[PDB]
């Protein structure tokens, strides 16, 4: 299929059932559907903590390289779950975001200190 | 103030005209323009080289702004600006001439310094200072101010007007302060200096009274607010100047009662930068200081500025009028080879397609 | 960020500013 | 395959009725100042606009006041003043005004462009011409505008890797017998971050379609 303009992107493509959610790690066109033709599959990710506590993400990191070396871009969620890997920076708005939980939750504790 | 031969019309007269009616020059006009197709230089200057009476002239005007309204206007000659100006004061057209000048966008007429020359005197000999105070706005607005013969009459002009003027406008405070500046700070004299302070001392009351958007829009001014400090900055230079260098006492009053007047929509600034409204008391410590000062050293000139510039303009006249006449001859026998040029590139054109055309 | 960086920007966003928040807490609030 | 013709001739008749009914930059970038719309479109502009709309001028309603339409003059732009202290603006080869518009206030330009005090070597088109935005730099101001010491541009010549980029990196060396002590860097020295505000390139640029 030809698509106009475009380029490929490794994203989340959203799995599983109602109130279960899991997530497959794939290569796939931009203007294709979410959970439709992709070209690689390159990892996944369980988004709900199993027995253990642990939420289970599988990197295909030769793929990625390989894909990102390709021109693939890649998704906001992927940059963030990378950059928990550790396989990239840390993204900005995850340091953003950490500063803004860590400034409300002062602010409730000096509210309760107020009280 | 320019002397006969500065003004004389014989050899633009005498300039190698090629005759046509300017009825068929219009109507090839009519015709191309019908045909959504660009017309030449040329064209549009034999049309304004053929005017012959005064309602020619107001066919000139329509078809300069016709050309101006069309895919080559940028290439209207300037033999054909200055044409178009000695056809004007030729036929007792000098309202004309003020007209598209001052419409200079819907007209495409920016005259040369020889031009304004041209007008501001025909204006000033016929003691119609109005129209020539308006013509020195339009200097001013064209900065053409690149020549001293021009920035002596702009002065001459702008303080004949000021003696006589107390009800001001923000728009004319803005225009004269501006008209003031530009050439002042060209003249390395007493009258220069003058100029400058009082000029800055007007758009600095500009600047307080109706903000600075008020003083550099659509003006050829900065944008970078404290004009009346650059007024006291003039004084602090005359103090370290030499001898020679004085100051008028009527720009110092001038200066000294706006700060007296002013000590009794978007922010532009950055709201760490104190503002001026914030340092009028210390612009008035430091114009009284440096007043006494001035006083002390003798910098100050008590005659009028009118009548210094009336002197400067007597000494230094002539020398400018010879230089800007010999620079007009040399312009002259450029425009001519140009035409030649122009001329004989059109006359190549049409024999050649007389010669596809015959096979 | 420097004041004069801060005050450009309230320059720039005049009208549409929020309270400008120091620096965040060293640790996480307990 | 049974030939369309009709498409053929559907495609040529649209493309030439484009090229002959071109919308012109006076109608395509003209602005109702009451409501701030754009009458060709009716497309209402960002708010962020608004007010410089109201209050600043377009790049050739200042070029069409000077002779030559303002060729070698050098104009700068409201934004780049307010974000950068260093001197930035466009020194003017090229202009190809709109003769359709009344004052001559549309059209197109180009030149050689200064930004945050750098040089460039060719002189390319002007991008957001129509943007009210624009501002004259004054004769007898240039020397003082365009003054500029070039301050030492000293930057970070690398960086650390990622930890686990890192770790890997380590990893593999050691496995192929290498026992070098020095740490994985990446060269950020041919990285250049360009301020999201340098002008692009119009010429890439796309044009309003007539509708």
């Amino acid at each position: 299929k030809a698509y106009r303009g475009g380029h490929l992107t490794i994203r989340l493509a959203l799995g599983g059932c109602t109130n279960r959610p899991f997530y497959r790690i794939v290569a796939a066109h931009n203007k294709c559907p979410r959970d439709g033709r992709f070209v690689e599959q390159l990892g996944s990710y369980d988004p709900l903590p199993n027995s253990h506590g642990e939420k289970l993400v599988a990197l295909n990191l030769d793929r990625i390289r390989h894909w990102i070396g390709c021109g693939a871009h890649l998704s906001k969620p992927m940059e963030k779950l990378l950059g928990l890997a550790g396989f990239f920076p840390l993204h900005p708005m995850m340091i953003t975001n950490a500063e803004r939980l860590r400034r409300k939750r002062a602010r409730e504790v000096l509210l309760a200190s107020q009280k | 103030l320019l002397s006969s031969a500065y003004v004389d019309s014989h050899k633009w007269e005498a300039r190698e005209k090629e005759h046509y009616c300017l009825a068929d020059l219009a109507s090839l006009m009519d015709k191309t323009f019908e045909r959504k197709l660009p017309v030449s230089s040329l064209t549009i200057s034999r049309l304004i080289d053929n005017i012959s009476s005064r309602e020619e002239i107001d066919h000139a005007e329509y078809y300069l702004y016709k050309f101006r309204h069309s895919p080559n206007c940028w290439y209207l000659r300037n033999w054909t600006i200055h044409t178009w100006i000695r056809q004007c004061l030729k036929y007792d057209a000098q309202d004309k001439a003020l007209y598209t000048l001052v419409n200079k966008v819907q007209y495409g007429i920016f005259p040369d310094n020889f031009t304004f020359n041209l007008l501001m005197d025909s204006f000033i000999k016929k003691e119609n200072y109005k129209d020539a105070l308006s013509v020195v706005f339009e200097v001013m607005m064209q900065e053409a101010f690149e020549v001293p013969s021009t920035q002596l009459l702009s002065l001459y002009v702008l303080f004949h007007c000021l003696a006589k003027k107390t009800d001001f406008s923000w728009e004319e405070e803005r225009n004269f302060g501006a008209s003031l500046l530009l050439p002042g700070l060209k003249q390395k004299n007493s009258v220069g200096f003058s100029s400058q302070l009082y000029g800055y001392a007007l758009l600095g009351k500009v600047e307080l009274q109706q903000g600075l958007r008020a003083v550099y829009h659509n003006m050829p001014l900065i944008w970078k607010p404290g004009y009346l400090d650059r007024a006291l900055q003039v004084m602090e230079k005359v103090a370290a100047s030499p001898e020679d260098i004085k100051l008028c006492r009527e720009a110092l009053d001038v200066l000294g009662a706006v700060l007296k007047a002013l000590t009794s929509k978007l922010v532009e600034q950055l709201d760490i930068e104190e503002t001026e409204q914030s340092k009028l008391p210390q612009y008035l410590e430091r114009f009284k200081a440096l007043h006494s000062k001035l006083q002390a050293l003798g910098k100050i000139e008590s005659e009028g500025l009118l009548s210094l510039t009336t002197q400067l303009v007597k000494e230094k006249l002539s020398t400018c009028e010879a230089e800007d006449i010999a620079t007009y001859e040399q312009n002259l026998q450029q425009w001519h080879l140009d035409l030649v040029q122009l001329i004989q590139r059109e006359q190549q054109q049409r024999e050649q397609a007389k010669q596809e055309y015959q096979a | 960020p420097p004041e004069r960086e801060l005050s450009r920007l309230r320059r720039l966003y005049q009208g549409h500013l929020q309270e400008e928040s120091g620096p965040p807490p060293e640790s996480m609030p307990k | 395959v049974r030939p369309r013709l009709i498409a053929e001739l559907a495609r040529r008749v649209r493309a030439l009725r484009e090229q002959l009914n071109r919308p012109r930059d006076s109608q395509l970038y003209a602005v109702d100042y009451e409501t701030l719309t754009r009458p060709f479109s009716g497309r209402r502009l960002p708010v962020r606009a608004w007010a410089d709309v109201r209050r600043e001028s377009r790049l050739l309603q200042l070029l069409g006041r000077l002779p030559l339409f303002g060729l070698g003059r050098l104009v700068t732009r409201k934004s780049w003043l307010w974000q950068h202290d260093e001197p930035c603006y466009w020194r003017l080869t090229r202009v190809r005004p709109d003769y359709t518009a009344q004052n001559l206030d549309h059209g197109k330009a180009w030149g050689i462009l200064t930004f945050k005090g750098k040089t460039e070597s060719e002189a390319r088109e002007i991008e957001h011409v129509m943007y009210h935005d624009w501002r004259l730099v004054p004769k007898h101001e240039e020397e003082a505008f365009t003054a500029f010491t070039p301050a030492p541009e000293d930057s970070l010549a690398s960086v650390p890797y990622p930890p686990l980029l890192r770790a890997m990196i380590i990893a593999e060396r050691q496995k192929n017998g290498d026992t070098s002590t020095e740490e994985p860097m990446l060269n950020v020295q041919r990285i250049r971050m360009e301020p999201w505000d340098y002008p692009a390139k119009q010429e890439d640029k796309g044009r309003a379609k007539g509708t």
